[PDB]
């Protein structure tokens, strides 16, 4: 794990099985919002892609309000849900459960970790385990309940190490 | 009278601006606690960058907290000037009306316009009480709360209530 490691966030917005945008966010933090607010916030704000057809996605984005907070640093990915829209998620650190894993309001959730990625990666190259996973998908729901929006997340250093072989 | 109309003219604009400032603060207090929590979750020298980030978020919160009190304190004082100017006028109306019953001329200013001004002036004080009530909840963000910031809200909440107590007695 060199110092020159690219922990930048790589977002991928999906609306109903269609990739509607990609965004690299070189900041430690960002907030995913429908439309950027006029305020002096130390944290960057990343707008969702504006739906061209306008429905049913637009009705869903207009309920985000506070939106979603994502932190992409040296220790991995962290998220906090501030919106009333339900959010499920799948990531390497998801627990072993039958049903869906839902982001709780007012609780910072650890999605991805670099420590265990390096550990499980060193074990594969040597040959004592499977290769590590890194994508941290997020699924938004809307009213019956349909997964209209999907957001994938990953760090640049992760895919670069694996795709070599 | 324009001085009133223009006084309550800008009060609308400035309490709106206050409401926006309070939303800006609320949004940022979430930022801090998020970064604070992330910083607490677990060294890599990169963590210095992580701490400097949290350190810079509390300064904005502190700066904003002090800039919100400055706004609302200016409004509290302005609302006082308006109340202190409105109620003596209504007093002069009650007198001039009472005299009209024993042979005086009617008062020039209608009571319909006075009641609207006292209602619009009251609607500002209730709105401001709600906003200070929100800041008092934000003051509970952390354990020590903010002994100086919390007292500023409490001290303004008292003034707002004294202005209401004035208005609600003679209206």
């Amino acid at each position: 794990l060199p110092l020159n490691s690219d922990y930048s966030l790589l977002l991928t917005f999906i609306y109903g099985g269609r990739v509607v945008g990609k965004t690299q966010v070189h900041s430690l933090d960002c907030r995913l919002v429908a439309e950027r607010s006029d305020s002096e916030s130390s944290m960057e704000q990343v707008e969702f892609p504006k739906p061209d057809p306008l429905e049913p996605t637009q009705h869903l984005l207009n309920q985000l309000d506070r939106g979603v907070l994502v932190a992409s640093n040296s220790r991995g990915l962290f998220v906090q849900r501030l919106c009333p829209i339900p959010i499920s998620w799948n990531a390497p650190e998801a627990p072993p459960g039958p049903g869906p894993h839902l982001l709780p309001s007012n609780k910072c959730v650890e999605l991805f970790k670099t420590t265990y990625f390096c550990r499980d990666l060193a074990q594969y190259f040597q040959g004592q385990g499977p290769p590590p996973k890194f994508q941290a998908t997020l699924h938004f729901w809307a009213a019956s309940q349909e997964n209209l929006i999907t957001v994938q997340m990953e760090q640049a250093f992760a895919r670069h190490l694996l795709e070599k072989i | 009278q324009l001085e009133i109309e223009n006084r309550i003219q800008g009060l609308h604009v400035d309490i709106e601006f206050l409401v926006r400032s309070i939303r800006q603060l609320k949004d940022e207090q979430d930022v801090f606690s998020f970064r604070y929590t992330v910083f607490s979750l677990k060294s890599d020298p990169h963590q210095s960058q992580q701490a400097q980030l949290v350190q810079a978020t509390a300064n904005k919160v502190d700066r904003m907290r002090k800039e919100v009190l400055d706004i609302s304190k200016g409004l509290v004082g302005r609302l006082t000037t308006l109340v202190d100017l409105l109620l003596p006028k209504l007093d002069e109306w009650k007198v001039q009306q009472a005299a009209s019953c024993i042979g005086a001329p009617p008062p020039e200013l209608q009571l319909e316009q006075l009641e609207q001004w006292l209602t619009a002036g009251a609607k500002f004080l209730f709105h401001l009480r709600q906003l200070l009530k929100q800041l008092k909840e934000m003051s509970h963000m952390l354990r020590y709360k903010g002994d100086m910031f919390g007292q500023g809200v409490d001290l303004q909440n008292a003034q707002v209530m004294e202005l209401l107590q004035r208005l609600l007695q003679r209206s």
